[PDB]
């Protein structure tokens, strides 16, 4: 169920790199990719020596349009690229020096060399695209014949030719020999066969190529009747005269009569198809094809408006109904009671069909692949096997499926094309898991689409091309492979075709660069592989996984297939052949190197052994030995996956689940204490226009009394602020008292009673139903009233406390009439007092300030109204009470504010108009009830002992004792981090859519349409012959074909109508056998180390060794075994937005607990602020903390498992665990603050992810004032291991405590979390000129350095960051996917704290949207395209060619720029590339460590080219309609999964809104139904 | 797949009739020259509620024989054809073609 991975698109590139090579491939995408990346690899040498990479083709110079070659090169070959246009004047100034790759004609490059401005010494790589064409051959004939072989071989640029698959050509084979020989002679390269054809030829078992002859058809009465009526129909149809001048005869339709089609062409095709199916397959197949043609023709009736077409198509449908009638009557003629319709098909079938049935019956796991050239034959064949399997119990175990080549044109019928593509994907899915063993294909399944390993390929039609024949041959991949071709006097023609095609296989497979192990060599390998013991890392275990010689190459192949990669990164082992002559015996030696994505970059050296396969097996054996020696392969020999990887245990204990955890868990669901004064001084009054009340402004500083705080603990100093009441902005200061007040118990009782009276009856901030007890262990804070001393100070107003104690039950009561008769009036009593009414609302009174005394107003004065003439009449009518003394002036009152919060720091003074002047929800009701103006009478109102000015000082204290009960946990967190830290002291839109669609469709065009033109030239061209003559090798063809003929008639291809010392001695022919007997002794095997000792003795006894080079084995090894080759084949920066401004850990007071309490207050309570400001940065810290640490602990471990480790440590479950072990859970507030229910004056259910929403936010709490570094120590308080550990004892340094030192244990151990160690350079030095090669790789990168604004101190991380995953030549370092891995988190902080610290102060949702829009792979791709970083990077992957080609077609048609991803923005936020996105991110890793962990350097360098587009995103911030719909119901409105209906054509989507219901919408597709559900939810809700 | 059902529907609706002249047409050897085909086919047209259209083609054969196609307006429709140097003989040939064609659909 598996397959051995071979080196496809790897041996082609290696052979194209080493020697002069010619590659013949089917797709034009893969040839252009191999040419492109060969130009990329050779540009490394072209850069230093001042040379020119060239591309010669014929598509160049055709139009001013950028052709596919130019656009693919100016995107992927991250180089400077130029292409000739047909009509330019060719500027000679710098176009060949300031461009790495130039695309010229053969004539253009010939004339460029003729002018001698560019020399042949100044060009590195020649690549000739499609040189097998005879026109291209005659073009390049003078170019080679006058310049190239006259040039010396030291002056020769490396030559790669590209060709079409010329093996498929229908010429004679001597012409093919002349082709190969003459093209090798002219173009001076070895032809490497280099295709899918030859990897499936070599690396899969070649099938027995069978001819099955079939007899001619016999006829019966039904057959001549059907043929007679169809021959009559052809007689009428060819008899029918067609003329537009006869049917219509109009002279004004001269251009329109040509466009009217011929109504006989489709009848000719249909009944010709039925005639040939009658001729070759049978009346059953003909009746089925006639039924199919009726199904086509009845719709074809519907399509046409013409009349003669309609009657002719009705005539053809009439003929099809005739054929159905005759055939169905004849099948029902034999359909008796119990008669077998299987035999009814059997008698009427042609011998071709019965011979196919014999081929099927010879195969009693199956995987049968049957081809044909017509789709209707495929369909009727599928129905034959279906009807046979439903009738024959012998073939009942067969499941079959057919597939046609009817990719429709998307420009005409896109929906039917989508249906055919969905059907194709579905049947390929149903085939590839071996559900149905029999598939019937067409020409579209020969190339492009791959199939799994088959065991039988049957060709109904003998093809005219060898590419179809050998692709059918290759599709049988499994070891019992059988390539059956059916034919029905044509045996001699098929024998000649088989001999010709096996001849092509002979002069193509042997004309390779790798070749096969022969069968006798395979048997030699079988007898040789038993000479060595199995290498076992656990040899003591009997059932241990073992590596022998033979299975070692399969294990190395599996290990190379198991490294993490995408679809287009393809990694394979690379073994190179070397022959060594030893004692006259030729013993081949095999070197082996693993890819760079594996850290074993050094070559692994085998020993010379006399045969090829045994030496390859030794190379794989020593490779597995070195693999388990380093540690990439485990003891079970399974290569390491992402899930099975385990890191070091000092970083693994954080992933252990908690005992409570181990809605799913972790998911989204008498003492002289301190005294202070609260001094308030007005600094900015309310404006006169804002004062709608029209009253006097009351400052708090004219009041003789104020408030003070009495605390047992020391109050730290805080920043100054203000309070913004109706009176205006009042600066608040906390004045420190100069003297300490002793306490007395009776005064304590009086103070507590005053606090109860203030919090229950004055301010009502302690609401009822709960209990009070003024003795708490957690703090002892009291609030006292003071009066300003005449000396300037403030002293405690004990008299006010006594008055409040004596007036603790002050309620408005009914004053009697005699007392109101005896009551006088005092304006000083009613100057700045508080009045309550007692005529109404006795249980719940309302309190009013005194504003104005009006002597002109009286009870005798007019009430504002006509229903009540006077105030006295108003009172006696509405309440029935009599005012006694009416000569006194009335009273103007001011209502209290209906809003308690007044600080919300520094934004209440502009928020006073936000909600109507403290929102006044009772004002409208009381002004309706009491007729607007609240003019009161002072005798009928009561006076409170609380002054109105002291009341205005007292209303600006909303959060009082729940504040104090909350703001001690934050200071305790502060104390813990200051204990373990050192810092801190312990004590239109439719037009836009249509333009986007037209630009996308007209701009793709370099996609599967190129695959369809490959499908067009698949079975059509096979062209471009050059020359053939009378050479004697022609006779060498004629006999051998006859010899091949004698193979086919004799090999079963045509079927008619019917002593261990001896193998050790052969194992080492150059080594004496007595030494082998000494090493063996009692044992029975030779170990590998014995062979190392023998070869070491041979090198010691014979110090002169030799080497030779062949094979497809790469020179990508080099260096470790080559280049030197000196006799060794045995063994081895403003302060604004400043990240780096870490404040000093010595002498700092530490964080204020207000920020920590902000981290303890959530968005669920939403009391002015929320945690989502901090946690939005905090989550992005954890990655930047963990990944960079994981860059330094596992430097020689690749990123594919460090990603799993980071996803385990950054996970929400991990942060749930890490926050729970600190037990922070009673520390957040997740309940709404409201004193009636959930406040105890001196619990909260919290979701899982919300705990994490605190914890990351906690590091946000230490972001600014602590800097980054001590913030790292806070996860040292967490246990998130980010900083390295040094274990010491008590140093006793009296200068200062160590920043990051912990508390000592019982063994007095002292842990120091020191600095981050600077990383080692990734530049490995297996070669002594890795610095020289690193200098030799990157010439032009100084332009890259001036483009950014950064100059590198080191090109090591830059050269790694500029290097693809599958870039095996750059053997010094690893690939750019380790500097993607930490550079993304570093730039993620740079963007994130850029987006958090700016003074615009975005919302949490706005910050989340600005992060998810400003961070994606597409934006880094956009700045890679725009600012010219399609100029430096290195790459080695196949279909990245066409992908990134069409990508800069999109960009350059738009003009690079932004707008496509600026639409993708909310078109997908609500992946065409990867690499060139992460390329711009990869440098963000390198400058992270070239600048030695300097975030400010990276942001300063990238700011000058980032600034206008982040300004544009700062213009696109202010909210969104989708963001509207997600601020009403973010979680509440959930769109459910779609459900199919009973009709099977409709889809219903239901959206549920909590406490509102479920709303369902139906539609033809999923998106329309979801839109209908959303509109139904909007109609019910909005 | 709806046209497979249309083929079966046409076969059933032209094998469901129980006219005497259809049974005679199936019984009589239609290669006999004594049978009128034009008048019998017009009678069959009036019996089976359809309409025979003698669309006489203006283009004759290359050998010089006048051509005419008949249309039997059934559900689904049928078209037959014939040729002959004069109009009457060609129409007789076309009617004989359509009558033997109906002899196919009246075969059980």
């Amino acid at each position: 169920t598996v397959f051995t991975p071979r080196d496809f698109q790897v041996e082609l590139l290696a052979t194209a790199y080493e020697r002069n090579t010619i590659i013949c491939l089917g797709h034009r995408s893969s040839k252009e990719f191999i040419a492109l990346k060969l130009l990329q690899e050779l540009s490394r040498r072209a850069r230093r020596h001042g040379r020119v990479s060239v591309y010669l083709s014929c598509e160049v110079g055709t139009s001013t349009e950028p052709c596919s070659i130019y656009t693919m090169l100016t995107h992927l070959t991250d180089l400077r690229v130029w292409q000739e246009q047909p009509d330019m004047q060719i500027p000679f100034d710098h176009c060949w020096t300031d461009y790495h790759v130039s695309i010229l004609r053969p004539e253009g490059f010939l004339y460029l060399l003729e002018t001698r401005e560019l020399l042949l010494s100044r060009v590195e790589l020649i690549v000739l695209e499609d040189c097998h064409d005879s026109a291209v051959y005659q073009r390049i004939r003078p170019l080679f014949e006058n310049h190239i072989m006259p040039a010396p071989p030291a002056d020769r640029p490396r030559i790669l030719g590209l060709a079409g698959p010329l093996h498929s050509a229908g010429c004679e084979l001597q012409q093919l020999s002349a082709m190969l020989a003459t093209l090798e002679q002219s173009v001076l390269c070895q032809i490497e066969s280099a295709s899918d054809i030859v990897t499936v030829l070599r690396y899969c078992s070649r099938p027995h190529e069978y001819i099955v002859q079939c007899a001619p058809f016999e006829m019966d009465e039904l057959s001549l009747v059907l043929a007679d009526v169809l021959n009559t129909h052809k007689s009428f149809l060819l008899d029918h005269r067609y003329d537009p001048y006869e049917i219509y005869g109009t002279d004004q339709f001269m251009d329109e009569l040509k466009d009217i089609p011929d109504p006989k062409v489709d009848p000719l095709n249909v009944i010709n198809s039925l005639l040939v199916v009658l001729h070759e397959m049978g009346p059953w197949c003909t009746q089925r094809a006639a039924h199919h043609f009726y199904q086509c023709n009845e719709k074809l009736k519907v399509k046409t408006p013409h009349e003669r077409h309609y009657l002719l198509y009705c005539l053809v449908s009439t003929a099809l109904i005739q054929l159905y009638s005759l055939c169905e009557h004849a099948f029902h003629r034999h359909l008796g009671s119990g008669s077998d319709s299987r035999q009814t098909i059997e008698r009427y079938s042609s011998p071709k069909v019965r011979r196919l049935l014999q081929t099927l019956r010879c195969f009693k796991t199956l995987c049968a692949l049957i081809y044909c050239n017509q789709n209707h034959t495929a369909r009727v064949l599928f129905e034959l096997l279906a009807e046979i399997s439903r009738r024959d119990p012998d073939l009942k175990f067969l499941r079959c499926q057919y597939t046609t080549d009817r990719v429709a044109d998307p420009t005409t019928e896109p929906k039917e094309a989508e249906l055919e593509h969905r059907r194709q994907e579905e049947v390929l899915k149903r085939f590839r898991m071996h559900d149905c063993n029999v598939l019937i294909g067409t020409s579209v399944l020969e190339e492009g689409i791959d199939v799994p390993k088959c065991n039988l390929v049957v060709r109904w039609d003998p093809p005219t091309t060898y590419r179809s024949y050998v692709q059918c041959k290759g599709r049988a991949r499994a070891a019992p492979a059988y390539h059956v071709i059916l034919v029905a006097s044509t045996t001699k023609d098929l024998v000649h075709q088989m001999a010709q095609y096996r001849e092509i296989e002979q002069m193509l497979l042997s004309k390779c660069a790798n070749t096969e192990p022969p069968e006798q060599e395979q048997c030699e390998a079988e007898r040789f592989s038993a000479c060595l013991a199995a290498y076992r890392p656990k040899p003591h275990l009997l059932t241990g996984a073992s590596v022998d010689l033979g299975s070692a190459i399969a294990l190395v192949n599996k290990y190379c297939a198991r490294l993490p990669s995408d679809t287009f990164t393809k990694l394979t082992a690379l073994w190179r052949c070397t022959r060594n002559e030893r004692a006259g015996v030729t013993l081949f030696q095999y070197t082996l190197r693993l890819p760079i994505n594996s850290p074993l970059k050094h070559d692994i050296v085998g020993l010379p052994m006399p045969t090829q396969t045994l030496a390859r097996r030794l190379a794989a054996l020593q490779a597995c030995v070195e693999l388990h020696r380093i540690g990439e392969l485990d003891d079970q020999l399974q290569p390491i996956g992402k899930e099975g990887f385990r890191a070091l245990e000092p970083d693994w204990e954080c992933f252990e689940l908690e005992p409570e955890d181990e809605p799913r868990p972790g998911t989204t669901k008498g003492a002289p204490c301190y005294l202070y004064f609260i001094q308030l001084t007005l600094q900015c009054p309310i404006p006169e226009e804002q004062n709608t009340r029209g009253r006097k402004i009351y400052p708090p500083e004219d009041a003789q009394q104020g408030f003070g705080i009495l605390t047992t603990k020391r109050i730290p100093k805080l920043s100054a602020f203000s309070i913004f009441t109706r009176s205006g902005e009042v600066k608040v200061s906390l004045e420190l008292a100069k003297e300490r007040v002793i306490l007395t118990s009776e005064q304590i009782v009086c103070i507590n009673g005053f606090l109860n009276y203030t919090f229950t009856n004055v301010l009502r901030l302690q609401k009822f139903l709960m209990l009070f007890d003024p003795d708490s262990t957690e703090n002892c804070v009291f609030i006292v009233p003071t009066v300003k001393a005449p000396a300037g100070g403030k002293h405690i107003d004990w008299q006010f406390l006594e008055l409040i104690q004596a007036n603790g039950n002050t309620m408005p009561r009914a004053v009697p009439d005699e007392e109101r008769q005896a009551q006088p009036f005092d304006p000083q009593r009613f100057q700045d007092a508080v009045v309550m009414p007692w005529y109404r609302n006795q249980d719940q009174p309302q309190y009013f300030y005194v504003a104005e005394i009006c002597p002109h107003l009286s009870p005798l004065s007019c009430f504002p109204g006509d229903n009540y003439r006077t105030f006295k009449h108003y009172y006696l009518v509405k309440y029935g009470l009599t005012i006694q003394n009416t000569s006194q002036p009335l009273l103007d009152v001011d209502h209290t504010s209906a809003r308690l919060n007044f600080l919300t720091p520094r934004y209440v003074n502009r928020k006073g108009v936000a909600l109507p002047t403290s929102s006044e929800e009772t004002k409208r009701a009381k002004r309706e009830n009491l007729e607007q103006k609240q003019i009161l009478v002072p005798e009928l109102c009561t006076v409170h002992p609380f002054p109105a000015s002291l009341w205005r000082t007292a209303v600006c204290l909303p959060c009082i004792l729940y504040r104090i009960n909350g703001l001690l946990l934050a200071d305790d967190i502060r104390k813990q981090v200051s204990a373990d830290l050192g810092l801190g002291r312990q004590q239109t839109a439719q037009e836009v859519e249509k333009r986007q669609k037209q630009l996308s469709i007209i701009q793709a065009t370099n996609a599967n349409e190129r695959q369809y033109q490959q499908t067009k030239n698949l079975l059509i061209g096979f062209n471009f012959k050059h020359e053939d003559q009378k050479e004697p090798a022609t006779i060498r063809y004629e006999e051998s074909i006859a010899k091949l003929k004698t193979e086919i008639e004799s090999g079963g291809m045509l079927v008619p109508h019917d002593s261990m010392m001896e193998l050790l001695k052969q194992l080492l022919p150059y080594v004496n056998e007595d030494v082998l007997a000494k090493k063996l002794g009692d044992r029975r095997e030779l170990l590998l180390s014995d062979l190392v000792e023998l070869n070491a003795d041979w090198v010691a006894r014979h110090e002169q060794e030799t080497y030779n080079v062949m094979g497809c084995g790469d020179s990508f090894d080099n260096y470790n075994d080559h280049h030197r080759l000196n006799l060794d084949e045995k063994q081895l920066l403003p302060a604004g937005f400043s990240f780096d401004r870490q404040p000093d850990l010595v002498g700092h007071p530490g964080p204020s607990p207000s920020i920590i309490l902000q981290a303890l207050t959530m968005s669920n309570a939403n009391d002015g602020i929320n945690l989502e400001r901090l946690e939005t940065i905090g989550d992005s810290f954890l990655k930047y903390a963990i990944t960079t640490y994981l860059y330094i602990t596992y430097e020689n471990v690749h990123e594919g498992k460090l990603s799993h480790l980071r996803s385990k440590q950054v996970a929400n479950l991990n942060l749930y665990r890490l926050g729970r072990r600190k037990r922070l859970g009673e520390y957040m507030i997740a309940t709404k603050f409201e004193p009636h229910d959930n406040w105890l004056p001196p619990q909260h259910s919290i979701p899982d992810k919300s705990i994490a929403d605190c914890v990351e936010a906690l590091i946000g709490a230490y972001l600014i004032e602590c800097g980054p570094r001590g913030a790292l120590l806070f996860m040292a308080w967490l246990g998130v291991r980010v900083l390295p550990i040094t274990r010491q004892l008590d140093g006793g340094n009296q200068e200062q405590r160590i920043p990051g030192s912990t508390k000592p244990n019982a063994e007095n151990v002292v842990t120091v979390y020191g600095a981050w160690p600077t990383p080692r350079s990734p530049l490995l030095h297996f070669a002594p000129n890795a610095t020289e090669e690193l200098d030799q790789l990157l010439s032009g990168f100084e332009e890259f350095e001036e483009s950014l604004g950064y100059k590198f101190r080191d090109r090591s991380y830059l050269l790694q960051a500029m290097t693809h995953a599958s870039y095996t030549p750059n053997r010094l370092t690893d690939c750019y996917q380790r500097l993607e891995f930490l550079g993304d988190a570093v730039l993620d902080y740079l963007i994130t704290r850029h987006l958090y610290e700016d003074p615009r102060q975005h919302s949490p949702g706005a910050l989340t949207d600005l992060r998810s829009a400003l961070v994606n792979n597409t934006i880094f791709a956009s700045l890679a395209v725009r600012h010219g970083f399609h100029k430096f990077f290195r790459h080695l992957s196949p279909g990245l060619n066409d992908v990134i080609d069409r990508f800069v077609r999109i960009q350059q048609e738009n003009g690079h720029c932004i707008s496509e991803e600026y639409y993708l923005l909310s078109e997908e936020e609500c992946e065409v590339p990867k690499a060139l996105g992460d390329v711009f991110e990869s440098i963000a890793g390198a400058i992270f460590l070239d600048s030695n962990m300097s975030l400010d350097v990276v942001w300063h360098v990238y700011s000058n080219m980032m600034s206008p587009e982040i300004e544009q995103f700062s213009n696109s911030v202010p909210k969104s309609p989708i963001r509207e719909l997600l601020e009403l119901e973010p979680e509440t409105a959930k769109f459910g999964k779609p459900e199919k209906l009973a009709d099977g054509r409709r889809v219903r989507v239901t959206v549920d809104v909590f406490c509102k219901g479920t709303f369902r919408g139906i539609g033809r597709n999923y998106r329309i139904a979801k839109c209908t559900a959303a509109k139904c939810a909007l109609r019910q809700l909005k | 797949t709806q046209h497979s059902n249309k083929v079966s529907q046409f076969h059933k609706t032209l094998k469901n009739a129980t006219g005497k002249k259809l049974l005679k047409l199936q019984k009589t050897c239609l290669k006999n020259n004594k049978i009128d085909y034009i008048k019998l086919l017009g009678e069959i047209a009036t019996e089976n509620q359809f309409e025979v259209t003698y669309v006489d083609i203006e283009e004759k054969t290359f050998s010089g024989q006048f051509q005419c196609l008949v249309q039997l307006s059934t559900l689904p429709v049928g078209v037959c054809h014939g040729s002959g140097p004069t109009a009457a003989d060609a129409q007789r040939h076309a009617a004989q073609n359509a009558l033997e064609y109906l002899k196919i659909m009246t075969k059980k």
